[PDB]
RNA sequence: GGCCCCAUGGUGUAAUGGUUAGCACUCUGGACUUUGAAUCCAGCGAUCCGAGUUCAAAUCUCGGUGGGACC
């Protein structure tokens, strides 16, 4: 059989890299590869999965450095897990039999298995399809095949998707979120405190959660629910600048309604990202550029979050048949393109940009672009108009590096802020201008005059968030080389204490944190007081 | 203090910047206002927000005068936050800096500052290298020097200072440091055992600490680093009381050889007795260490000989050259300490080896044979010339082989010597005018060759090449010329003294064309008899 | 120049060599070590 | 034992006296904060060995290596 021959290989070649290790002798794998294959009379090369997949631990220790693949899944600096939820319907269909006129197939929507804006096809989607919805089995089999890729899993951060959240029966939602509580706990449980008690203690460090939502479920009771799960950051969708588009697109609501859900938010002290649909009905490209410049320009909004998602016409959808009826026309990919190169050179520096493209598979788009990728596209065309963006993203040390190789050299402070919602925003980091790489950020600002939580009342800052990116550096090593561990952060904590003592004038300082998080911040001598850590300023 | 000129350099400079005078700036940019007594400035973008920076220039003049002034915690405190250079302390005045010690220690008082101070040293200054002005003993020295007053102001709460800097040394003296724990261990305000402990071991990365321990020459501090080694003692503790029990020197030599250190246990294995150096030899022989071994052993010593010819052989697989056998002839560092064995003989080792300790004369006439053949197929043709002096009279072999290596007038020697006077011109004078000949076809095709690739140059390297070769005859055709005119070849000699002078001519005008070699010119090749 | 006794010397070494006084090759081949950083 | 024939990426292959050996399977990376596997894009693989000749040689010669049928 050929398949033992390539276990052979396989073996012949951990033989000879551990030895090239003993004495530490340094030799490609490709090399190797080909050698024994040719040796071997293979005719074909050897997957690298199957290569990790027979190290001896006394071994793995030290060999994955030379072995992880694709090391971009943690070259940000904190690993992701998503999660779905179970399908079920969109509140407002309680008026008429429409969802939105652009979302694809809901729950009844000619499909077998299914979820509203999902077709069913996405990686994820199998997972869950498999998983029958379960957490608990399928963030255990993701977690699982993640390691496979020999990538520590010190740090990790949860992302439910799933058609909207906030309209669900309780008790099922208490359910799903124990559940996954006592995923990385391993404790079995009994209600959502148990759960919380327990993972304060557990090893796999959760830092937070993030979820879905629309303005109608933002008034300050599901806010306060919503502290009870450590959540942190929010999605809305906002599709538009225009009111009018709202009730032509169906939406079911009005634009204001999403600022108060804004300014409210943003005094609570969560983070939000928004959703962008370029090019719509009823609107021109010139419209597109004017309300995307308006996004920024505007002290109402300006955002933290941003996430874009072209217009893409699918059957099923009244837009469908619009289209069909030749009245709903898109634009060729070179204005495509142009309309995002223009976009990314309007991206204040303190937003971050998430993702570009739907995932949808290819044959059932009528509209569907060819090119899957699209950032780089745009990236040529900024380079064809020698204009550059500043994305946090993009500059970041771990995406430069790996796209560029630099290494910075000179990092210094730099001290920025904004009115945004009434708020004195404030926002800091460390980075290297002359390659204009970053290595940490810190949101700050003070609370507004009116509140939802009583423990903010009077004398009060609240320190949004706070991070450095990178890549996974597990909590007892120090140094990798690499900057997770100088102590980087205690300097950003003690200024930004200091500028909230003088500037600010307050009195006690606030801060939202992971579950596990709360233990660093006893290291500075913070203690909790409801869902927030806190420490008094006098 | 600056001029018009200085101004106006500074501001153009052919567009060209470098240092600390220009900093970045985004697009859009703007002045709002500059903050004096605390080095920042201000100022909006178009968008609509606010930005505020630290130029570098402000912050290194303050903290020169901070230095001046010698307030050191207020520039460390204001250099930390901004992430600066720690060693540009040392590196702005290293002089006076080491003067003032005690006061800097003083000025700081804490020891996380000091820790943390500790573990940024390093060697190159970078006011000559990142820091320019606008206008290895070193760190063992420093950290040495400050250590003492400091261990002797506290030693008690500073110990982890101490531990540090013991550790940062240029080189790791882990067995002092292991022995002020095991000390402390001992011992019953000051740092406690298992504080120093874990204050090392996060420094340390245990197991390279715990052979290093194996390496110290004690049971006991091996005994405490592997607690936290993790490892059964099922597995290493049968196997350190075996090591125990065996002999002391003999424990040095197993100690070494299972940290690799070849040098101790070939020493150590040397005193620990004389039945053990054969097998001494197989570790130096397969670690090749027999240079090694030879300052360990003696002359007169029978394994001091034996180690040197295993050096000239092992060693010198695929060399069995003039080392190898030279060195065998000499059995090492000695003359002559040994005989009786040549590889090939290249005309010395062969006549070393025949005549120092006489084993067979030239009666034995093999010898002159063997390097009669071998120097010749080796282009020598002299090695016959010498030999067969000593060998038979087979003279004529000779004369002939020195005709092939155009030796004449040895030729002539032997000739009117042994009264050969019959060979005066039956092959030699064909010979040499067939060599005029073949000089003659040589040189028409160099001049071809070359004409044709120089025309392939010049159609859009290696003519310098053919140039080199060309000049190298010179001499040679000098004396040949007065060779053929004995027997009065002028005509012969003259044509090949006018194509030689023809060639010479077209490379020589050729040159300044092409641009590179000089060729000499006090190459003499002419004979007025010849002219 | 001094390329004459870059290997004059360094194959006149042996002279050396052939006798007790090894250690002195190095004390002289220094010099022929310096000339090597022009 | 000779005659012949063959030796190009890890494999399947084009190409040929001159500035670059082209494809194909395979493997690797980014798009991707939904994906090792998908869609696209990008990238890493090479003329059996030694002697010859030829300005120049994988293609001309010889030798060797190993393999393939002949009586
Ligand atoms: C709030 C939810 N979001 C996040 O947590 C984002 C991910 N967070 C991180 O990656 C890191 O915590 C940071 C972004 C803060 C970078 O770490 P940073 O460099 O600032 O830490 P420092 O170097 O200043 O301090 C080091 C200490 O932090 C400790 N530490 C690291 N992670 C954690 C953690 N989850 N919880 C508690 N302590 C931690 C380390 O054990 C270390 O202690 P040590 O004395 O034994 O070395
Ligand atoms: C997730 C974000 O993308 C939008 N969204 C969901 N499905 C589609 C689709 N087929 N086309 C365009 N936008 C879509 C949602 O309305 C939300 O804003
Ligand atoms: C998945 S669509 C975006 C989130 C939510 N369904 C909303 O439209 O508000
Ligand atoms: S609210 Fe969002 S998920 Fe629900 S139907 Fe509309 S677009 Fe789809």
């Amino acid at each position: 059989s050929p398949a033992e021959l390539m276990m052979l290989t396989i073996g012949d070649v951990i033989k000879q890299l551990i030895e090239a290790h003993e004495q530490g002798k340094d030799i490609d794998l490709n090399k190797v590869k080909t050698k024994t294959a040719a040796k071997y009379g293979l005719s074909a090369q050897p997957r690298l999965v199957d290569i990790i997949a027979a190290v001896p631990p006394q071994y793995r220790k030290v060999l994955m450095p030379k072995l992880k693949a694709k090391p971009i899944r943690t070259a940000s600096g904190i690993a992701v897990v998503a999660v779905m939820c179970k399908p079920h319907r969109c509140p407002h269909i309680s008026f008429t039999g429409n969802i939105c006129v652009y979302c694809p197939g809901g729950p009844d929507s000619d499909f077998e298995y299914s979820t509203q804006s999902y077709t069913g096809y996405e990686p994820t989607s199998m997972r869950a399809i498999r998983a029958r919805y379960d957490p608990f089995l399928q963030t255990r089999h993701r977690i699982e095949q993640l390691k496979q890729l020999g990538h520590s899993v010190d740090k990790v951060e949860f992302i439910v998707m799933g058609g909207t959240f906030m309209a669900l029966p309780e008790e099922y939602r208490d359910y799903f979120i124990r559940n996954l509580h006592d995923a990385l706990s391993g404790h079995t449980s009994n209600n959502i405190y148990e759960a919380v008690k327990y993972s304060e203690r557990s090893l796999t460090k959760c830092i937070g959660i993030t979820i879905e939502t629309r303005p109608d479920y933002c008034m300050k009771r599901h806010l306060s629910d919503m502290l009870t799960y450590g959540c942190t950051r929010l999605e809305i969708g906002v599709q538009s600048v225009y009111e009018d588009v709202a009730r032509d697109t169906n939406r079911g609501h009005t634009v204001k309604a999403v600022c108060e859900s804004f300014h409210l938010a943003k005094d609570s002290g969560f983070k939000v990202v928004a959703h962008m649909m370029p090019d719509l009905p009823n609107v021109g490209l010139e419209r597109d550029i004017e309300q995307f410049t308006e996004f920024f320009e505007n002290p109402a909004f300006r955002p933290d979050g941003l996430k874009l998602y072209p217009t893409l016409v699918i059957r099923g959808t009244g837009l469908y048949e619009l289209w069909k009826s030749g009245r709903y026309k898109s634009y060729s990919p070179s204005d495509l393109v142009e309309l995002v190169a223009r976009i990314l050179a309007l991206v204040p520096p303190w937003t971050r940009v998430y993702r570009v493209q739907r995932d949808i598979p290819m044959p059932l788009v009528s509209s569907g672009v060819e090119h899957g990728n699209l950032r780089e596209l745009a990236l040529a065309r900024m380079k064809d108009l020698g204009i550059q963006c500043r994305d946090v993203r993009t500059r970041e040390v771990g995406i430069q590096e790996i796209h560029h190789k630099v290494r910075p050299y000179q990092v210094e402070l730099v001290r920025r802020d904004y009115v945004a919602n009434g708020g004195w925003e404030t926002f800091l980091s460390y980075e290297d201008p002359d390659q204009d790489i970053l290595i940490g950020l810190l949101r700050l600002r003070k609370c507004s005059e009116e509140t939802f939580r009583f423990e903010l009342g009077g004398g009060v800052s609240i320190v949004r968030e706070l991070h450095v990116y990178g890549s996974v550096v597990p909590v007892s090593s120090r140094d990798p080389t690499k900057f997770q561990h100088q102590g980087f952060g205690m300097l950003l904590m003690e200024e930004a204490e200091r500028i909230a003592r003088e500037e600010h004038g307050s009195g006690k300082i606030a801060v939202i944190s992971g579950v596990g998080t709360r233990n660093y911040y006893r290291k500075i001598g913070y203690r909790l007081q409801g869902p927030y850590m806190v420490k008094m300023l006098k | 203090d600056a001029s018009f000129k200085t101004l106006q350099a500074g501001l153009s400079s052919n567009h060209v910047s470098h240092g600390e005078v220009l900093r970045k700036v985004e697009r859009g940019s703007r002045i709002v206002t500059v903050v004096p007594q605390d080095t920042k400035l201000v100022l909006q973008m178009p968008r609509g927000n606010l930005e505020v920076v630290h130029h570098r220039a402000l912050v290194l003049a303050q903290i020169r005068k901070w230095l001046d002034k010698l307030m050191f915690k207020e520039a460390f405190e204001c250099m930390r936050k901004l992430r600066i250079n720690l060693n540009l302390i040392y590196d702005h005045n290293p002089k006076v800096f080491l003067g003032n010690v005690e006061t800097f220690i003083k000025q700081i008082d804490s020891v996380n500052h000091i820790n943390l101070f500790f573990t940024e040293l390093k060697e190159e200054d970078v006011t000559k290298t990142m820091y320019p002005a606008p206008v290895g003993n070193k760190i063992d020295l420093v950290c040495d020097a400050m250590r003492a007053v400091m261990e002797s102001i506290n030693p008690h709460k500073y110990c982890l200072s101490i531990l540090t800097s013991h550790v940062k040394k240029t080189t790791p003296e882990l067995e002092i440091v292991l022995q002020k724990v095991h000390e402390l261990q001992g011992n019953a305000d000051a740092v406690s055992a298992e504080e120093a402990l874990k204050y090392l071991l996060h420094l340390v990365d245990v197991n390279e600490l715990y052979d290093h321990s194996l390496g110290t020459y004690d049971f006991d501090l091996v005994l405490m680093v592997a607690e936290k080694s993790q490892k059964d003692p099922k597995e290493y503790l049968p196997f350190l009381n075996t090591l125990k029990k065996m002999e002391t020197n003999y424990q040095r030599f197993t100690i070494d050889k299972y940290l690799k250190r070849y040098e101790k246990a070939i020493g150590h294995l040397s005193k620990c007795g004389p039945e053990y150096f054969p097998e001494c030899l197989n570790l130096i022989k397969d670690k090749n260490l027999y240079n090694e071994a030879l300052k360990l052993y003696s002359p007169s010593s029978q394994q001091y000989q034996d180690i040197s010819i295993a050096y000239g052989e092992h060693l010198m697989q695929e060399h069995m050259y003039e080392p190898a056998g030279l060195m065998f002839a000499r059995c090492g560092a000695h003359e002559k300490a040994l005989s009786a064995f040549l590889t090939c003989g290249n005309w010395k080792q062969a006549l070393c080896v025949a005549a120092q300790l006489n084993f067979t004369k030239d009666q034995l006439v093999g010898l002159g044979r063997t390097l009669a053949g071998k120097l010749v197929e080796q282009r020598k043709h002299i090695d016959a010339a010498m030999v067969l002096e000593e060998c038979a009279q087979d003279y004529e072999e000779a004369v002939l082989l020195l005709l092939e290596g155009a030796a004449w007038e040895e030729a002539l020697r032997l000739v009117y010597k042994y009264n050969r006077l019959d060979i005066i011109e039956t092959n030699v004078k064909p010979s040499i005018l067939e060599a005029q000949k073949n000089y003659m076809a040589f040189l028409d095709s160099q001049t071809a060759t070359f004409s044709r690739h120089k025309k392939r140059l010049l159609v859009v390297e290696a003519l310098s090449e053919v140039v080199q070769n060309t000049e190298n005859l010179k001499d040679e055709v000098y004396h040949i010329l007065k060779v053929l005119f004995l027997f009065e070849f002028d005509e012969q000699g003259r044509e090949l003294q006018k194509a030689f002078e023809d060639t010479l001519q077209l490379m020589e005008r050729s040159l300044p064309e092409i641009w590179p070699p000089k060729i000499n010119r006090r190459t003499q090749w002419k004979l007025s008899l010849l002219d």
